[PDB]
């Protein structure tokens, strides 16, 4: 039952890994399934080495240094559910080795050094679901071989050299759900590039070279999780998301934002988490009118000097608010935001706190007022926050710090007051 | 440190292994480990700098592809898209012989 090196276990599963071997094991357990062959020095794969093993479900070839695979080495064994080839020296997609697996639901090609992706690749694999290509050398979205995969709901093209995505490049993946394009050279995206994926809930464009806002997402009806960050986008246009009412997540941070479209964040209603950071030129707090439900909001690095008087009327859902590092020169009622827990106002122009500013926040825990112009705190209400624990007043104009309702503070930061300096 | 050989590029018994040999991921919680293909219920993630492999926010998942997409559900439940439910939602009918949700 147990070939010597391998650790024979459980019922079906076998573990030969770590360590460690060349070629295959002596003992053929013919009733075995779920083989782990990973983490060894295995130079090449001979044909028929996998013929001796039928019924097999999952196979792990990862962790090897593998230059080349025989086209018939996998024997065409029809029961293989998933194949992990990651972290190997494969210089190309072994499209010939992958033919005849109709049961394959998941493929790991990532961490290989792969440049060429043959046009006949992924043929017959229509049962395929989740595909890994990342930390490869790829310079272009492998369109045609990608079109043989109707059942694919998870694709990752990330950590590659891909600089441009042509229109209709994803056209034939009808079931796609998550697409990871992150960490590329991507500069331009075709207007129709995302045509074809009506099922995508998740788009990752982060850590790319983009210039203009990716309107290609206008073709994504089911989109929920969205990011494009550490890009060069200078502009978020009107009705940017208008075709995407199901977005619950948007990370746009670290983009040299300049103008933001008034109509851009309006009427979203599904939006939960919104992250903006490093937009140095944006002067006006976005119009969120229509977007009444937000758990978490972030505006950082802007020139915004003020906040909408009405902001907390409709925001009743909001747990976490970060306005740190802006130009904000004054404050406004935070009552009505009662769901609030973490509030970050540090590095602003705020000179005051008032009796009613924080009035009625039961949930407030962290409160960051450090690095501001604060001198006095009006009619001293922190009294109303029973939850308050971390409080940072460091570096302001304060000569006196009001104490009431400060019971149970674990951390309190008083430093740099008053400074003076001046 | 001196003569720490095993599997990882810089290893110190002060807080476990750091900076793994490429391309492998780090584990946490006593404290830190280096391996390929993070175990259940972690998901393997990759960056240029950090190979940090994380836990999914998807309930009761053995193997995740991402934050919100699950590839292999836990023994009890049915998998519809990336998310795991006890009762296959309709929506679409359940399959049989294995736990999956087919439309």
């Amino acid at each position: 039952p147990c070939p010597a090196p391998c650790a024979c276990d459980l019922d079906g599963g076998a573990d030969c890994s770590g360590k460690g071997l060349v070629t295959v094991p002596d003992g053929l357990s013919v009733f075995t399934h779920s083989l782990d062959l990973s983490m060894n020095n295995i130079t090449k794969l001979p044909e028929g080495a996998f013929k001796g093993f039928p019924y097999l479900e999952e196979l792990r070839l990862a962790g090897n240094d593998l230059s080349i695979i025989h086209p018939m080495a996998l024997s065409g064994l029809k029961e293989l559910k998933v194949l992990t080839l990651q972290n190997n020296q494969l210089k190309t997609v072994p499209s010939e080795s992958l033919k005849g697996l109709v049961s394959l639901q998941s493929l790991r090609l990532d961490a290989n050094h792969i440049v060429t992706v043959p046009e006949d690749s992924f043929e017959g694999l229509v049962q395929l679901r989740h595909l890994w290509l990342d930390d490869n050398s790829l310079t272009e979205v492998p369109i045609r071989p990608l079109s043989n995969l109707p059942s694919l709901q998870a694709l990752t093209l990330a950590l590659n050299k891909i600089s441009h995505i042509p229109d209709y490049a994803f056209s034939n993946l009808s079931s796609l759900v998550v697409l990871h394009l992150h960490n590329n050279k991507i500069r331009t995206l075709g207007p129709h590039s995302f045509h074809g994926l009506d099922n995508l809930e998740a788009l990752d464009l982060n850590y790319n070279n983009l210039i203009d806002f990716p309107d290609s997402i206008r073709s994504l009806p089911n989109l929920k999780e969205l990011g494009f960050h550490s890009n060069s986008i200078t502009i978020i246009p009107d009705g940017a998301f208008v075709k995407n009412p199901l977005l619950r997540t948007i990370h746009l941070y670290d983009n040299p934002l300049s103008f933001v479209g008034n109509s851009a964040f309006q009427n979203l209603s599904d939006l939960h988490f919104l992250i903006i950071r490093g937009a140095s030129n944006v002067q006006w707090f976005p119009n969120l009118t229509g977007t009444n439900n937000l758990e978490s909001l972030t505006l950082t690095g802007t020139k915004i000097r003020s906040i909408p008087i009405k902001f907390c009327q409709e925001q009743k859902m909001l747990r976490t608010l970060d306005l740190s590092y802006n130009e904000i020169s004054a404050l406004v009622g935070f009552e009505g935001c009662s769901s609030l827990e973490e509030v970050y106002l540090q590095n602003n122009q705020i000179q005051e706190v008032q009796n009613e500013t924080f009035q009625g926040l039961a949930a407030l825990r962290m409160l960051d007022l450090s690095r501001n112009r604060i001198h006095t705190i009006h009619k001293e209400a922190f009294v109303t926050l029973k939850a308050l624990t971390n409080l940072d007043l460091s570096f302001n104009d304060l000569t006196a710090f009001p104490t009431a309702g400060l019971h149970g503070l674990n951390q309190l930061k008083l430093t740099g007051n008053p400074n003076f300096k001046e | 440190s001196q003569a720490c050989a095993k599997g990882c590029e810089l290893c110190s018994e002060v807080n476990g292994c750091l900076k793994c040999s490429p391309k492998l991921f780090i584990l946490l919680e006593q404290v830190g480990v280096c391996l390929p293909s993070c175990p259940p219920g972690y998901f393997d993630a990759r960056n240029p700098d950090m190979n940090k492999c994380i836990k999914c926010k998807i309930e009761h998942c053995e193997a995740c592809f991402s934050h919100n997409f699950c590839t292999k559900c836990k023994e009890g439940l049915y998998l519809h898209k990336g998310r795991c439910y006890p009762a296959c939602p309709e929506g679409s009918s359940a399959a049989n012989g294995t736990m999956e949700c087919s439309s």
